[PDB]
């Protein structure tokens, strides 16, 4: 089976290169962070413009969703955190004590914490109700490209330039694993399977590794791909068939299939760098966006 | 910007 995914909508509205993309929870919105120091809300399933959110002093690389799809946080080169109340548009809260540029941020499946790298080589672990920072893990010798906790909380994957990809106790703080392979390319990109079970890690030599993260062994490759510059997120695919979707320097979403590895199809239109991707939580939905010489987001649908 | 959308030289 290969899935069919067409071009639907695409939005228009960052003045700057668009840096993340995420579906919320209950799949209604999609939000847009950007280099233009913006938050942009959408349609998840029409597109239209719902709402643009301010505050940041400098550009954002990463914006994320709370369980409850009610909370923003974002990540920013002004080196703060901001939490956003998004039917309001208010910064509840801004999460200052990197001392540089934050890269990557996550809520934990509670929406009690926020994760965040940076930078200035370090992981933290942030209160969401009083903004407060809780840990300051010293956890790589490169910027932190991504973080992500897995799916009951008691665990976070890092990665980072440096080439690790590191497994910390979330409670505790210790290094539970690090990971990394027969080469040392920097580590652009990692995330927890929806399962809890594996690691996705993007690297810049134009790979994509499922990894079994408790035997600490790689189980699939994904590759054909163009990836050696830039942080592209990458995303399971699970509503229809379950497929590998990720970004691409040569401006094209790659979608693979899971188990055999296979490119299954390839998502044509932008122009620039794809940034990033995202897959709606119950409709089978892309949502893709580039980079400065594009500006723009595209939402692709398929049968499945 | 931001140092996502200026990559890793």
């Amino acid at each position: 089976v290969k899935p069919n995914y067409a071009l639907k909508f695409t939005l228009a509205g960052h003045t700057k290169a668009v840096s993340s993309v995420k579906f919320s929870p209950n799949g209604e919105w999609l939000a847009s962070s950007s280099a233009d120091k913006l938050i942009k809300i959408w349609g998840a399933y029409d597109g239209k413009f719902e709402k643009t959110i301010s505050g940041h002093k400098l550009g954002i690389s990463d914006v994320a969703w709370s369980s409850d799809s009610n909370l923003l946080v974002s990540a920013s080169d002004d080196k703060t955190l901001k939490i956003w109340d998004v039917s309001s548009g208010k910064c509840l809260k801004t999460l200052k004590g990197h001392s540089n540029y934050v890269f990557c941020c996550n809520f934990n499946p509670q929406s009690n914490l926020i994760v965040s790298g940076s930078f200035d080589e370090s992981v933290r672990i942030w209160d969401v109700k009083t903004g407060k920072c809780l840990k300051t893990l010293p956890a790589h010798s490169d910027p932190v490209s991504a973080v992500h906790f897995n799916r009951d909380g008691s665990l976070i994957v890092s990665s980072s330039y440096d080439g690790l990809c590191r497994i910390w106790d979330t409670a505790s703080g210790q290094c539970l694993k690090t990971l990394i392979d027969d080469d040392n390319p920097p580590v652009s990109f990692v995330k927890f399977s929806p399962n809890g079970k594996y690691i996705l890690a993007a690297t810049l030599d134009n790979t994509l590794k499922l990894w079994d993260y408790s035997k600490g062994k790689c189980l699939k490759t994904y590759t054909g791909h163009k990836n050696e510059k830039y942080c592209i997120f990458a995303n399971f695919s699970v509503t229809g068939g379950k497929w590998i979707v990720s970004g691409s320097e040569d401006n094209l979403v790659y979608i693979w299939n899971l188990q055999t590895k296979e490119i299954v199809q390839k998502l044509q239109g932008h122009t620039d760098v794809v940034i990033s991707t995202a897959c709606h939580p119950t409709e089978n939905i892309i949502a893709s966006a580039a980079l400065e010489n594009d500006k723009t987001i595209k939402l692709w649908k398929s049968d499945c | 910007g931001a140092a996502r959308s200026e990559g890793f030289s």
